[PDB]
């Protein structure tokens, strides 16, 4: 139940191996770093119209700070998922290729050579 | 869930009382100190998954160790058939065994 | 010189113990005399009852509470 | 109570799961449970009553027996083991001892009679606190020994609390016993996938405490407990009552929302596992929490209320007191689906 | 086993005397002589009524302090360690703690009984 | 320099007791970080023989290692004795 | 699993040392001073083997030497040492200092006498070398081959292809 | 086998326990487990342990005046309840014993699993090590090492006390 | 296992079960509790001494500490529920229903 926590050489709590910095950063227009900071600015908003005030234009300095801290937070969330993703796709190459009687080339035939069963529609 | 804390710092806030076999005041050791000693170096490293089979052996001489279940399966088999034995009396016990033993220091 | 006197009084018991095994076990079908209940070959520190199975009750006494019971 | 004196409970409070949460020895696990349990019973009484009092007595005999059975348990194995370290439990008796000692402390069915009781007889403050942080350090030991877990034993108590949640909370009209059925039958959620894939069950503790936070966050602004009072709101704060509905939408389960999420990644994760009949039961019983859900945003925003004469007064008053992170939880409740692959990092 | 005997043999000696106080003498038991006292009268009410506890929360600060000395006897044996700056560090803390306390309780009129 | 002193005799007036104990703990608190004994103590406590010292197999390559209890080699204790 | 093998009874014989815990009390640090090489070796080989059936011929090289130290101690001078060991003896916790005139005649005796030197204090507890022609043991644990661990995390790190694949998401 | 002096105290461990567990009047509730925990120290002193067996009896005779005063304050009725005066009270106290003696009747006349696991009895002398060497009480050192080894054991202590003092103080304030 | 295993396992039990079975008084179940806990200490003292663990030698004390908190956070809950009612009875404690 517990995958990837065990993992040989994981240093508790560090949030970002240094392995990670092999991996390309994501941009900073990723459409996930844009929906970070429309969810800031949908914060701001809701802040805005709780406290009774301009929901648009009252605070702009706080929509501001609200954008900017989602778009911070979102950036090295993204750099921990798609490290992740990584890890988990080095882990997977490795074990099938350390496992070949596991994962066998079987030679795959062309389907005029394959039987299907015909199922006629009436 | 386990955040660990004193792995990331090294401070062994209580690795120091998990285990028997680990740095116990004035070297006085566990009773199966080395039954646990043999199953941890065994199991060390290799995770829990084979830790359970390719390590069975360490571990049942260790539970062995704790418990003592089946020496005393042999003793009680033993001394049912010396008491079988006795009341036929087809065997006598010897004097070492009945109180008039030669001591030696 | 306690540690050598410990070591042969340890060993002389249980090879008082071994040959009265012998003895009694002699007519069960499948019995192996002193076969050790571990899969280690290494000396194990014998447990007070393999030591004091087929002895007196007050030598057993003498034994396991002789110590705790001294006042 | 003296602030200071607060602070220095919550403090403990806080510092007593932590330490459940970073021992690697069963008796430290055991000293954090009881350190919680010491500071969190004056919390339940800050505003002194009767009902108070009797919800501390309850609160405190039921996680009193779990910390005994927990105790026992832990001493079985060291019996069975000369272990102390929480890896993986080696006598299957003391394994069941600790799973029972953890539903009853989380409040899974058949152990569940003692949170609407001790939710409804305490303060909202001190209800958020109950269905939010008292379940991280149980979910924690749990996650940690989830290898050990019998899945029969597990998965029948997961079943019954969805089921008890939903059926308590069909006949509920104080919404503090509406939020404790639904904190048991999201508990059942969480404890259903848990022996699959711990991750999910993260997942699924970090959305509900969200929304729970959140609905909290705003049953204190609009000054309510009852369903008819939170039916004044919309006479005086209608943004409130819109929040309100989208986030018992979102607790609900329904897609494009937030709470949809953890039940889709548990359904697919437990279909992985060749587990169908069991998450078709789950969500064909949560559509019992969402017919409530359902029944009380009817009576908040989508239909209006009649309403007193001496809101008039109401009206020419703002709040003084302002709650900083209610925006933050509302758009995170609800607004947060399209994220979904950001789970990975939870793992 | 000479503790057994001990204790015992003076349990024995007790009830003996027990014993011997109420079978040699003359007993002469009727329901006046039997009665409740409270110097002259009948009592209005039970001595099972509840009756009440001024100094409860006293009481209640002796159960955590009784505590304290299970956790500081073994001191004596502790003074024998290597390092004697941690055991005598933490000793200390030990009894700062119990004093702060002490010095809660009195500072918030918890020593005074209830009135 | 005042405040403080008019306390101090204002508690030596009304709770000598508690003016006692606070004098009588802190000294214990502070004295013995400045204390020369202390080590020898720590010295003492280490000095004390409570199992048997395992010997070591001599290999050739340990000149501050006795063969016999009555070498040269070794820790002393004639600090012990004029102690 | 296997029968444990035990030595004879006749193997198990020496000429055993007969006198109380008094008279070892009284004689040990001259004892532990004279008879240091044999009780060390069979320490050594005791903490070394882990097995008391390996250390045997130690033990009885231990008993000869007590047997002969304490043939020299009757052969010079047993009436000293007969005075020492019976005021030792008189106490219930058979202290020392409360028998020095008696120890000092024992221990001028022995001075005069074979010239032994009672060790001082903070001498017998040293920790000693010795020299021993017994083989290192390999291993006293009798321990199984340890299993062999997982292959190793090595390789340069690559993205994962197509993103994460969780259902429709492309990234 | 020898006396069996630690089955008989572990037996009237049990019956203290039937005793309390019943659930007569406090009074009689604490005398019950006043005795339990004397023959728990007995039990705990015939395995070596004198520090803690005399420990836990020395705190359990303190917990148990003062749950005497409580008892006298705030549990009273007019007629107190002993283990005969109630049906339901002596039902529970025959119950248990009853339920103790068929335990102890099926664990040493034959070998049975009755929760957990099985055993043949053999008294506790069996299970003993025979070592043999010290000038100290390992009890003692492992209770001393507390403070050399259990830093982190001592502040979490010293830190739940003083929050219980603090606790029992915000409970019992009213208002 | 020794016998006398067993017979604090069942101590531990029948303490479990009076705890969980209640009759009129709130005092009653938290002897239940303590003796529960006396179970506990006896157990693992015995466990621990058996095997020769050194360093849990301190173990049980704290699990008596903790006991000691327990007793003294019942007792305050008890005080004021009797303040409530005059009477340390459980039925009175039903305001509050699922
Ligand atoms: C999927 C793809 C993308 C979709 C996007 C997601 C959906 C939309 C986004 C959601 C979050 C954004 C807004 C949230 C904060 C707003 C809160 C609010 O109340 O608004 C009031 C406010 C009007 O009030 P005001 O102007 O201050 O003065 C009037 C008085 O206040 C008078 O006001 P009043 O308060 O007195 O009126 C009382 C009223 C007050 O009640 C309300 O106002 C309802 C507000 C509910 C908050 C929404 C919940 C939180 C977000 C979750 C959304 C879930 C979406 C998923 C689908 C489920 C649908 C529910 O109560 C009622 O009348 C009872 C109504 C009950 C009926 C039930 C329906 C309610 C819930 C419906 C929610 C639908 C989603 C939000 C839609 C937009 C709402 C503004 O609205 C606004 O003016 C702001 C709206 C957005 C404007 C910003 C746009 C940027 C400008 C252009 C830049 C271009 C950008 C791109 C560049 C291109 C290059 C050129
Ligand atoms: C990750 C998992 C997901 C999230 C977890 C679940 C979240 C649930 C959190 C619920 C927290 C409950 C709460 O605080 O109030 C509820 C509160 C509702 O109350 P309210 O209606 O606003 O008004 C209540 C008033 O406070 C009425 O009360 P008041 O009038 O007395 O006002 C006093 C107020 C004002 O405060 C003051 O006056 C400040 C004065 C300072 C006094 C100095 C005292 C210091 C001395 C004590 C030292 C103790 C050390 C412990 C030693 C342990 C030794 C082992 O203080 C407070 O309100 C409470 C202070 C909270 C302290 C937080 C500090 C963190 C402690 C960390 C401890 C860990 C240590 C290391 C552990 C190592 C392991 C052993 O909820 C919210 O306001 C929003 C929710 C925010 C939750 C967090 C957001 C999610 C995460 C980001
Ligand atoms: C200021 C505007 C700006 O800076 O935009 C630059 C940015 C540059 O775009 P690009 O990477 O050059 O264009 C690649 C293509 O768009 C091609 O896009 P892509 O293949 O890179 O797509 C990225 C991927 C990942 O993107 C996302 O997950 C977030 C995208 C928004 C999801 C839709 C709901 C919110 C509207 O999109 C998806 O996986 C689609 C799943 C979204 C639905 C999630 C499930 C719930 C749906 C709601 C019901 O364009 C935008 O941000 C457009 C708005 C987003
Ligand atoms: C409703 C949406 C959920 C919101 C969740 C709360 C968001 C605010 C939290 C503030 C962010 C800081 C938290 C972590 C920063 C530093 C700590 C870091 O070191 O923790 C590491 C770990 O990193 C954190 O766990 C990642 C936290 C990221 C949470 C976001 C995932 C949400 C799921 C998808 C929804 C998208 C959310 C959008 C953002 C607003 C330690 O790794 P490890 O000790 O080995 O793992 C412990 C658990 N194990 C051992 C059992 C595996
Ligand atoms: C200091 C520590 C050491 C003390 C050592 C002495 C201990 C003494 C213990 C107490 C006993 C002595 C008390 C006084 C003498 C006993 C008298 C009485 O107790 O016994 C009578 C016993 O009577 C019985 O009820 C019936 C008598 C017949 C019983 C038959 C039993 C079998 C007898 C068979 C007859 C054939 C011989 C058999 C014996 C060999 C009942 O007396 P009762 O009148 O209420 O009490 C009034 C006391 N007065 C008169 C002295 C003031
Ligand atoms: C990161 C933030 C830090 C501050 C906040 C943390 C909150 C928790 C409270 C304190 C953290 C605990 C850390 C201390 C762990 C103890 C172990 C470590 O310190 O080493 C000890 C060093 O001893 C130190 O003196 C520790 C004592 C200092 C702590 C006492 C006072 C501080 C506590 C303050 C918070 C507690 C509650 C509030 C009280 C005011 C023992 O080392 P040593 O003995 O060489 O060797 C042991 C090995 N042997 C046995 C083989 C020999
Ligand atoms: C095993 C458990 C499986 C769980 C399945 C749950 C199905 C989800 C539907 C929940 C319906 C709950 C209805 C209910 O509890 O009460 C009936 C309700 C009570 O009225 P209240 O508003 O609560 O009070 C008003 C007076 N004060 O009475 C009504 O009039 C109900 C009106 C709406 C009913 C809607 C039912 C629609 C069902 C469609 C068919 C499929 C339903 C789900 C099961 C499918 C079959 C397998
Ligand atoms: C620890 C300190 C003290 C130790 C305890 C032992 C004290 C020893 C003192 C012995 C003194 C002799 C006792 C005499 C008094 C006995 C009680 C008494 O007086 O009863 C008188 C009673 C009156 O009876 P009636 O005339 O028939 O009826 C009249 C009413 N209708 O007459 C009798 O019963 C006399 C019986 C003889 C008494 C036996 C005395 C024998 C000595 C025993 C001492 C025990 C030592 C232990
Ligand atoms: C750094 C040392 C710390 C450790 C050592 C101390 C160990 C034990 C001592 C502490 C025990 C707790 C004591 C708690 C004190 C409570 C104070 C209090 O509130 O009592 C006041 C009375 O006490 C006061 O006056 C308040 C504080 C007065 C000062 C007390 C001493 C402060 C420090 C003085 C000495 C400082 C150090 C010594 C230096 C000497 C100068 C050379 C109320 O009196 P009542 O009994 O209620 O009156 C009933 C009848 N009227």
């Amino acid at each position: 139940m517990t995958m990837m926590s065990g993992r040989p050489g994981r240093v508790p709590l560090q949030f970002l191996p240094n392995e990670a910095r092999s991996l390309p950063p994501p941009k900073l227009t990723d459409p996930r770093l844009v929906y970070m900071g429309f969810l800031g600015y949908c914060s701001g908003l809701i802040d805005n119209a709780i406290r009774r005030r301009p929901v648009v234009s009252a605070g702009l300095h706080r929509q501001l700070l609200y954008v900017t801290s989602f778009v911070f937070f979102g950036y090295y969330l993204l750099k921990r998922q798609d490290y992740m993703y990584a890890l988990r796709d080095h882990d997977m190459f490795a074990y099938v290729k350390s496992h070949p009687e596991d994962f066998p080339e079987k030679d795959k035939k062309t389907y005029g050579e394959i039987l299907e069963e015909f199922h006629p529609v009436r | 869930p386990f955040f660990d804390v004193q792995k990331r710092l090294g401070l062994d806030l209580d690795r120091w009382m998990t285990i028997q076999s680990a740095e116990q005041p004035h070297k006085i050791p566990g009773r199966c100190h080395a039954f646990e000693k043999e199953w941890i170096e065994c199991a060390h490293g290799i995770g829990g998954i084979r830790a359970e089979k390719e390590c069975k052996i360490e571990f049942d001489d260790f539970v062995e160790c704790l418990l003592r279940q089946k020496t005393m399966k042999r003793l009680s088999a033993i001394k049912r058939q010396r008491d079988k034995l006795i009341k036929e009396g087809k065997y006598t016990p010897p004097p070492h065994h009945l109180g008039k033993e030669d001591p030696r220091p | 010189l306690f540690q050598a006197e410990k070591d042969r009084r340890v060993l002389q018991m249980l090879r008082e113990n071994l040959e009265e095994e012998a003895i009694i076990m002699k007519d069960v079908p499948d019995w192996k005399v002193g076969e050790s209940v571990f899969h280690t070959t290494r000396w194990v520190t014998p447990m007070m009852g393999e030591l004091y199975g087929l002895r007196t009750n007050e030598e057993i006494l003498s034994a396991t509470y002789g110590f705790i019971w001294y006042t | 109570m003296n602030p200071i004196i607060y602070t220095t409970l919550i403090m403990t409070v806080m510092s007593g799961t932590m330490l459940v949460m970073i021992s690697s020895h069963w008796l430290l696990i055991w000293i954090g449970f009881e350190m919680n349990l010491l500071a969190m019973i004056p919390v339940l009484m800050k505003n002194f009553n009767p009902r108070a009092t009797e919800a501390a007595t309850k609160y405190f005999l039921t996680q009193a027996t779990a910390s005994m059975m927990l105790m026992m348990a832990i001493i079985i194995n060291l019996l069975y083991s000369g272990q102390w370290t929480i890896t993986k439990m080696f006598n299957p008796v003391a394994m069941t001892m600790m799973t029972m000692a953890l539903a009853m402390k989380l409040g899974l069915s058949p152990f569940h009679f003692w949170v609407p009781e001790v939710t409804q007889g305490i303060s909202l403050q001190a209800g958020l606190l109950l269905l939010t942080w008292q379940k991280l350090a149980p979910l924690s030991v749990l996650c940690q020994i989830s290898q050990s877990i019998n899945p029969n034993l597990m998965l029948t108590m997961a079943m019954l609390s969805i089921l008890i949640g939903g059926w308590g909370g069909l006949n509920q009209t104080q919404l503090r016993k509406i939020m404790a059925y639904s904190s048991i039958a999201h508990m059942g959620w969480m404890t259903a996938v848990l022996p699959y894939n711990t991750t999910m069950t993260i997942l699924n503790l970090l959305i509900y405490i969200t929304m729970t936070l959140a609905m909290f966050m705003l049953l204190i602004h609009s000054s309510a407990t009852t369903t008819l009072s939170l039916s004044h709101t919309w006479n005086k704060m209608p943004v409130i009552t819109s929040l309100m509905m989208v986030t018992l939408l979102s607790m609900g389960g329904l897609p494009p929302l937030s709470g949809f999420m953890p039940k889709w990644m548990i359904i697919q994760e437990m279909t992985k596992n060749e587990s169908i009949i069991m998450p078709t039961l789950m969500a064909m019983t949560a559509l019992l929490n969402l017919y409530f859900y359902m029944r009380l945003a009817y009576s908040s925003s989508l239909t209006m209320f009649p309403s007193t004469n001496n809101m008039k007064m109401k009206w020419q008053f703002e709040h003084t007191k302002q709650m900083k992170l209610l925006p933050t939880m509302i758009v995170l409740s609800t607004l947060v689906l399209p994220m979904t692959p950001a789970l990975s990092s939870l793992n | 086993m000479n503790i057994m005997l001990t204790l015992l043999t003076n349990v024995t000696l007790a009830s003996l005397l027990v014993l011997i106080a109420f079978w040699l003498p003359q007993l002469n038991a009727y329901s006046e002589k039997t009665s409740p006292y409270e110097c002259g009268f009948d009592p209005m009410g039970s001595a099972r009524l509840p009756f009440s506890m001024k100094f409860f929360l006293v009481a209640i600060t002796f159960l955590l302090f009784d505590l304290e000395i299970a956790l500081l006897l073994p001191l004596p044996w502790a003074s024998q360690t290597n390092n004697l700056k941690t055991m005598l560090t933490m000793a200390l803390f030990l009894l700062i703690l119990l004093a702060a306390s002490l010095a809660y309780e009195w500072t918030q009129k918890g020593l005074e009984w209830a009135e | 320099a005042g405040r403080i002193a008019s306390f101090l005799k204002n508690a030596w007036a009304k709770e000598p007791v508690l003016v006692a104990s606070f004098a009588i703990g802190g000294l214990a608190i502070i004295l013995p970080s400045l204390s020369p004994y202390t080590n020898y103590a720590i010295r003492i406590n280490r000095a004390t023989p409570y199992n048997y010292p395992v010997p070591l197999r001599d290999d050739g390559n340990m000149p501050d290692v006795p063969s016999h209890p009555q070498d040269p080699q070794g820790p002393s204790l004639e600090w012990l004795k004029n102690l | 699993p296997g029968i444990v093998e035990l030595p004879t009874l006749e193997d198990l014989k020496v000429q055993e040392v007969k006198v109380s815990s008094s008279v070892l009390k009284a004689a040990a640090h001259h004892y532990g001073a004279q008879c240091d090489k044999p009780n060390k070796e069979f320490m050594l080989c005791r903490w070394e083997e882990k097995d008391p059936r390996r250390c045997l011929e130690e033990g009885k090289l231990v008993n000869q030497c007590a047997l002969d130290f304490f043939r020299q101690i009757k052969r010079h001078c047993a009436e000293p040492f007969t005075e020492y060991w019976t005021c030792i003896d008189y106490s219930g916790l058979q202290l020392f200092r409360h028998c020095r005139k008696q120890q000092a005649k024992f221990d001028e005796c022995v001075l005069d006498k074979l010239g032994w030197v009672r060790p001082d204090l903070g001498e017998l507890s040293k920790v000693t070398k010795v020299k021993t022609d017994r083989p290192l043991p390999e291993n006293p644990y009798h321990s199984r081959a340890r299993p062999e661990p997982n292959p190793e995390a090595e390789g340069d790190l690559k993205p994962a292809k197509h993103g994460s694949r969780l259902f429709f998401w492309t990234m | 086998m020898t006396m069996y002096i630690a089955f008989i105290l572990s037996t009237i461990f049990v019956i203290g326990f039937v005793g309390f567990s019943s659930k007569p009047s406090p009074i009689y509730g604490g005398l019950g487990l006043i005795v339990s925990g004397g023959v728990g120290c007995g039990i705990v002193l015939n395995f070596g342990g004198s520090f803690l067996g005399l420990m836990v009896f020395l705190i359990y005779l303190g917990g148990m005046l003062v749950v005497f005063g409580y008892t006298t304050a705030m549990a009273t009725e007019m007629y107190p309840e002993v283990w005969v005066s109630n049906k339901t009270v002596f039902g529970a106290f025959v119950s248990g014993l009853m339920m103790e003696f068929c335990m102890v009747y099926y664990a040493l006349k034959e070998e049975e699993v009755e929760i957990i696991f099985k055993f043949n009895g053999l008294g506790d002398w069996v299970i003993y090590d025979t070592g043999d060497s010290g000038f100290f009480s390992e009890e003692a050192m492992g209770i001393a090492a507390l403070y050399s080894y259990g830093t982190w054991l001592v502040i979490v202590t010293g830190w739940s006390l003083l929050i219980g003092v603090v606790v029992i103080m915000e409970i019992t304030r009213g208002n | 296992m020794p016998l006398v295993y067993m017979n604090i396992i069942m101590a531990f039990a029948i303490a479990l079960a009076g705890l969980l079975m209640y009759r009129s008084h709130l005092m009653s179940s938290l002897l239940c509790l303590e003796g529960m806990m006396l179970s506990l200490f006896i157990m693992s003292t015995l466990i621990i001494l058996n095997t020769h663990f050194t360093l849990a030698n301190m173990m049980p004390i704290i699990l008596l500490v903790f006991a000691a908190c327990e007793a003294a956070l019942g007792l305050s809950l008890l005080v004021m529920v009797s303040n409530t009612y005059g009477t340390d009875y459980v039925q009175n404690l039903n305001l509050l229903q699922c």
